[PDB]
């Protein structure tokens, strides 16, 4: 009958109360036959059952509705009740922790996962109040977020005010753990897949912006999101100081030529811990090999469209040729005192004008 | 295509049983007849089923009437033809009811069927109307009548154990020979294999000491009640459902020269006892005599291992087709089946062990079916 | 007597004998010359691609074990090869070479034939993914610009889908098949029909649709391959510019007109093709593979993981509102849930959308109608449990209202009055599935719903699928049903799984036999709305029920088919007050 009476949500206080009151009732009764438990059990069913239909009744309608592209609560102060009356203390070897935690997460997956992660770093979901379990279960929620958001290809951070640090760090590691090329569960053990993440998903270079800014933000991860961030960066710090010679797979070559923009934008998040001439070079290096390897194509297609007639023995060339280009560029020797010898050994430079 | 329309103008169709020596086959019981001047035309089935291939495939005239006539000419062969499929089944099965069916089926538009037995009691049935939805009903209630029959003569090799010996045939050729004056030599010689040097005089003596003079009584309670009991069917079905329940229930009423499955068995049975000293066989030391005895031999020692079985008795005379079987490839149900029933039904006045020599020889599904 | 397989030397002392063992670089590349002939210039444009062709195609049939591949699918690849270089007038892109490669040398598991195929052809590398479903797209449904010439010598082979679990049609009737579905040729269930003249009325069903050219999707090949071998071999003979190929029944060869539009789908396992085939047949048919992880990107997977476990804590209710313990699977509380429906499920949502290009907006609205799908086809009571499921209250809350006033779950006659007044925009036929607990209707039943019917609907037929033995009497019942005058025709098809009666494998037969029949019979002024009413039971067979099939089926269950005058059409109302409240006067 105090249920039937409170609809403006300001007035949580009295339920809070009266189920304060039937938790103090429980909390002083002596132990006996199992006629007090089965009592006990059906008073705190009644008790919950009414206290869901309250908060279905004045909760007709969503939580955190936008209208300013300033994300708010609806029902401004829902975070306080829920505070309140998740945190009195029945036994729980019942419920009323695993219902109505599932009734906020029933409540919360019914948002897209943009505007609960806007939410979640609006300074209105503040006061991570050391393990109180309404946040550990929008923790698990805005993980579940993250991980829905990274199935699709949106990225997540690039609105992201979000001063309070164990949060974002929280969220960051979920990220990375969430967004890591699995396949079929995180083998990876290798840095040409990494190295295509880091330059493909546009949310990595916000990342190493963000936790390179400041050594605040790696100090609160996780045991495995430091593992996995250590392998990123060393597999980036192998592959990108590696061409300061030309040791560079042509692979990763042609891969970080058609991802021109983010490798610029990492290594100049680098230098902080010349360029634009060291891509000319190796970018002409590379279109000199292509534009070589093409001449050698055409070359032995013309001694092949002969081949029924007079057949030729190509040098090396025949294997060097069949061979594919997971090969080191610094083979392809691009000396001075000029020109660029390659491993496709052509003769001389008669040949190449010839070709 | 105007053959077609000659087949759907006045074509007939004719299930005969063949007279011939040549065997029951699909092929040959099945005709069709096409009159005109004067003359006639006579087509078998497979002519039939090479026009109707042509007549399937050949070039579109998009015209109602083209496709509505390959329409009803192969909607009325092929329920024909399921006709004589539900026909042969019953045939094959042993029936001596449906053994000298006839069946006329016209083709005309309201043609019908004229049904016809080689009985002298029973008239020429005949029905008009429409042709599909008789022939329709007529073999949903074939079929009705061929699991109604398998279940009657299923129990009635349940009740009569000597039955169990012979398979359909020989129990049709032997009902037809018992009761002849004189009858062959071959039925006279299967019969050996019950009695043992059995003669006419000890046949005729099985054959009078058989069935009583009630039979006659209920027989022409029947033959007086027929005639006012199929007046009261309108139509063709309910007068082939009473004639079928009655030849379930009754059937020497409706052959007056064989004997049924009844007097059958009760004539083997007494020929039975007429020769006396039956076979007492014991299983060998390590053998059960309640259960299967599966036997793993290695193929050299399958034929010696059985006659190794057989000896537990001395002076006890030899095996014959009864209690050993021997199993191989192209071996039908029924034979295994008859073995089955050899060993597992009850009025035998001895104890024989029933062997299956090579069991693993059979087919799959001669195998789960057994 | 020509002979694919070896023969003894006592037979050919009688006359003369001719093998050949294969043809080696010389004679590939001699054929391949012979093939592009025609025409010089794009000839002597692509001679450059013989000889690779030829070694890579070498080491393809060196490689593999089984002889998966043969000289018909070089012969295609010239011939696609040669159209390309004639249609474009600039040479190859390596587009065209990947998507010709990709198309023809396609359906065996253990074989990568674009590495080998550029492994000696470095400069056609395609790094952008190349979809199984554009090929499939690609070779149904060319357009103006292909086949626009004398004859047709560039023309497909035809197609042989392989599959897992028999999911091909379902996938070509969502995605693939626009405009005029197909003609799906079967091999039809019916009791007591013979086989021999099922063949012959489905070879003449085909025939007419090589006459009309309309599409073919064959489900059985093992019964056709000795009457449309030739037909597959794609050998013509041209009367008055108009092609004709030889069409077989029993010892009858005849040669039947080919329209210049006409496509041939073999559905067939990846097991029954890879072990009882006898491979003439595998290299001319154009494999592709296509089971549902080929059609779903993964974003779509994810999505039916995520529904599979939405559907997992739909089900699993912790309440102790009765003191019993029976845990409820997906199941239960979905009517057709067989561990494979969720696929389904998103698959139908995808093809409802329209729009396809994942941008979280799309991706939201995806997951929202797989769970309007799983919730049209749930019953009340597991709607009412959801109160206390593992959800929430919340969710509960708006499941029950979309449940309860967006999907009309009354009766039949409320689902019939709320569907026949849906706009259905590019849709001639809707086509839906019902699920029930309720008795079938009788035939008073009938005449209730079609005077509730007076103004809407066109005298519904009920057809009862027991009284079916032959399929003939179905068409017969299906074609007096379609003569009717009238536009929005309703049929009701009606099964029970629960008695007796064997028609429960009956009902696959019965839908392609109505769907073959109104692609054949419909006009153009008319709507069609053909219902399946099947009836279950709780006592196990409504969760032993494979349920959500898709292609042109949408599927729901309506608890009880008669509308009741007793109670309210309500469960909320019922929820809202109490049994003392409901006998309370004015």
């Amino acid at each position: 009958t105090v249920c039937n009476i409170t609809a403006n949500h300001q007035f949580f206080e009295i339920p809070a109360l009266s189920a304060e009151l039937i938790c103090k009732l429980l909390e002083l009764s002596p132990p006996g036959e199992k006629s007090y438990e089965d009592l006990v059990t059906s008073t705190l069913q009644e008790a919950l059952a009414t206290t869901r239909n309250w908060l279905r009744s004045l909760f007709k309608s969503r939580m955190l509705s936008i209208s300013s592209a300033y994300v708010r609560l609806t029902y401004s102060e829902e975070m306080a009740v829920w505070r309140r009356l998740v945190e009195i203390g029945f036994p729980e070897k019942h419920g009323w922790k695993g219902s109505l935690l599932g009734d906020m997460e029933g409540r919360l997956k019914q948002e897209p996962p943009r505007l609960q992660i806007s939410f979640f770093c609006s300074s209105q979901c503040r006061d991570g109040g050391l393990h109180d379990s309404v946040s550990r279960s929008f923790e698990k929620c805005v993980i579940e977020a993250v991980s829905s958001a990274c199935q699709s290809q949106t990225s997540v951070l690039e609105g992201l005010s979000c001063q309070d640090l164990q949060k974002f760090g929280t969220l960051l590691s979920a990220v990375i753990t969430k967004s890591w090329p699995v396949h079929n569960g995180e083998p990876v053990f290798d840095v040409d897949e990494i190295f295509k993440y880091l330059l493909k998903w546009p949310d990595v270079r916000q990342l190493f912006e963000l936790c390179g800014t400041n050594e605040k933000i790696i100090d609160n991860i996780t045991e495995e999101g430091r593992q996995l961030m250590a392998t990123a960066e060393s597999v980036f710090q192998k592959v990108a100081g590696e061409l300061e010679n030309g040791t560079i797979v042509v692979g990763q070559l042609e891969l970080i030529l058609e991802h021109q923009s983010q490798f610029l934008d990492i290594w100049n998040l680098n230098r902080r811990r010349d360029v634009r001439s060291l891509l000319k070079r190796r970018r002409d290096d590379l279109l000199f090999l292509k534009q070589e390897k093409r001449y050698v194509e055409s070359l032995l297609r013309q001694l092949g469209r002969v081949k029924h007639l007079v057949q030729v023995d190509f040098g090396n060339i025949e294997i060097i040729h069949s061979q594919d280009l997971s090969n080191k560029k610094l083979n392809e020797a691009v000396i001075k005192l000029s020109y660029k010898r390659e491993t496709h050994y052509c003769l001389s430079p008669d040949i190449r004008e010839m070709a | 295509l105007s053959l077609a329309t000659a087949i759907n103008s006045r074509g007939v169709y004719v299930i005969e049983a063949p007279k011939d020596g040549q065997k029951i086959s699909p092929d040959t019981v099945l005709r069709l007849l096409l009159p005109d001047p004067e003359a006639l035309r006579t087509y078998s089935t497979e002519e039939l089923k090479e026009l109707l291939n042509k007549l399937m495939l050949m070039s579109g005239k998009k015209d109602h009437n083209s496709n509505t006539e390959v329409e009803k000419f192969s909607e009325v062969f092929s329920n024909m033809q399921r006709l004589v499929h539900v026909f042969i089944k019953l045939h094959c099965a042993g029936n001596m009811l449906f053994r000298t069916w006839t069946a006329k089926v016209y083709c005309c538009p309201d043609g019908g069927i004229f049904m016809n037995f080689g009985l002298e009691l029973l008239s020429q049935l005949t029905e008009k109307g429409d042709v599909i939805q008789l022939l329709g009903a007529l073999c949903r209630q074939m079929e009705d009548f061929l699991d109604n029959w398998k279940t009657v003569v299923a129990q009635k090799r349940a009740e009569h154990f000597y039955l169990n010996f012979y398979t359909a045939e020989q129990l049709v050729y032997l009902s037809s020979e018992l009761r002849k004056p004189r009858p062959s030599e071959a039925a006279l010689m299967m019969l050996s294999f019950i009695k043992g040097k059995c003669t006419v005089q000890d046949l005729v003596q099985a054959t009078s000491a058989c069935e009583s003079k009630a039979d006659r009584y209920c027989l022409r309670e029947v033959m007086k009640k027929l005639p006012q009991q199929l007046l009261s069917e309108p139509s063709l079905m309910g007068k082939l459902q009473v004639i079928m329940m009655q030849s379930l229930v009754y059937m020497s009423a409706f052959l007056p020269h064989c004997l049924d499955l009844d007097a059958l068995g009760r004539c083997l049975a007494h020929l039975a006892t007429m020769g006396g000293t039956p076979v007492e066989r014991p299983l060998p030391k390590g053998l059960q005599a309640g259960q299967p005895n599966l036997i793993l031999c290695g193929h050299s020692e399958v034929l010696p291992a059985a006659l190794a079985i057989y000896m537990q008795a001395p002076r006890q005379p030899l095996p014959t087709f009864d209690e050993v079987l021997l199993c191989t490839p192209a071996t039908t149900i029924e034979e295994v089946e008859l073995l089955l029933r050899r060993c597992l039904t009850s009025g035998s006045q001895g104890h024989k062990v029933y062997s299956l020599l090579f069991a693993d020889q059979l087919s799959y599904e001669v195998g789960c079916q057994a | 007597g020509i002979s694919n397989w070896a023969l003894d030397p006592a037979k050919m002392n009688r006359g003369i004998f001719v093998s050949r063992g294969s043809p080696n670089e010389k004679e590939l590349i001699e054929s391949a010359e012979g093939i592009c002939s025609s025409d010089r210039l794009v000839q002597d444009k692509i001679r450059g691609y013989f000889a690779p062709f030829a070694k890579a195609y070498e080491t393809v049939c060196q490689k593999q074990d089984k002889e998966f591949f043969g000289l018909r699918d070089y012969y295609s690849l010239i011939k696609m090869v040669f159209a390309k270089a004639k249609a474009s007038k600039r040479g190859l892109s390596p587009q065209d070479i990947t998507h010709a490669v990709l198309r023809n040398f396609s359906g065996k598991d253990n074989i990568q034939a674009l590495s080998i195929f550029t492994a000696s052809l470095p400069e056609a590398r395609y790094k952008e993914e190349v979809s199984t479903v554009e090929l499939i797209k690609q070779n149904i449904y060319p357009g103006p610009q292909a086949s626009s010439r004398g004859l047709d010598g560039a023309e497909s082979r035809y197609l042989l889908v392989l599959t897992r679990n028999y999911v091909a049609l379902q996938i070509l009737q969502q995605t693939f098949f626009e405009g005029q579905q197909p003609e799906i040729i079967f091999g039809s269930s019916f009791p007591q029909d013979q086989e021999y003249t099922q063949i012959c009325r489905n070879i003449n069903r085909v025939k007419i649709c090589m006459e009309t050219g309309k599409m073919v999707v064959l489900l059985n090949l093992q019964n056709l391959y000795e009457s449309l071998y030739d037909a597959l071999n794609q050998y013509y003979v041209y009367l008055g510019g108009q092609k004709y190929v030889d069409l077989g029944l029993g010892t009858h060869r005849v040669k039947c007109r080919v329209h210049t539009a006409f496509r041939l789908i073999v559905i067939e396992e990846k097991d029954v093709v890879y072990k009882q085939f006898p491979v003439p047949l595998i290299n001319r048919l154009e494999k592709h593979y296509l089971d549902m992880n080929t059609v779903l990107q993964p974003w779509q997977k994810s999505i039916v993981q995520e529904l599979q476990q939405w559907a997992h804590e739909f089900a699993d209710v912790k309440a102790d509102q009765f003191i019993a313990r029976h845990k409820y699977s997906p199941a239960d509380v979905f009517i057709g849930y067989h561990s494979d429906a969720c696929a389904s499920v998103v698959l139908q949502a995808v093809e409802r959308q329209g729009c396809r290009d994942l941008t979280e907006e799309l991706y939201r609205k995806v997951s929202e109608e797989a769970r309007s799908i799983l919730l049209d086809c749930a019953t009340p009571d597991a709607v009412v449990r959801l109160s206390g499921s593992s959800l929430g209250s919340f969710t509960a809350k708006q499941l029950s209202q979309e449940y309860y006033y967006a999907q009309q779950h009354n009766s039949f006659v409320d689902f019939l009055q709320a569907h026949l007044r849906m706009t259905h925009h590019e849709c001639r036929a809707v086509f839906t599935e019902i699920t029930t607990f309720s008795r079938l209707l009788t035939g008073n039943d009938c005449d209730v719903l079609a005077s509730e019917l007076r103004g809407l609907a066109s005298k519904p037929v009920v057809l009862s699928l027991q009284q079916y033995d032959t399929e003939y009497s179905f068409l017969k019942d299906v074609r007096s049903w379609l003569t009717n005058p009238g536009k929005r025709k309703v049929l009701v098809i009606q099964a029970d799984f629960d008695d007796g009666t064997r028609s429960a494998q009956l009902v696959a037969s019965a839908k392609y036999t109505a769907i073959n029949e109104i692609n054949k019979t419909q006009g153009t002024k008319d709507f069609v709305f053909v219902y399946f009413v099947t009836k279950l039971s709780r006592m196990g067979s409504g969760t032993s029920y494979v349920g959500f099939h898709g292609g042109l089926w949408r599927s729901v269950h309506i608890d009880d088919l008669r509308r009741s005058t007793i109670m309210a059409s309500d469960v909320t109302k019922l929820q809202n007050v109490t049994i003392s409240q409901l006998f309370k006067p004015e």
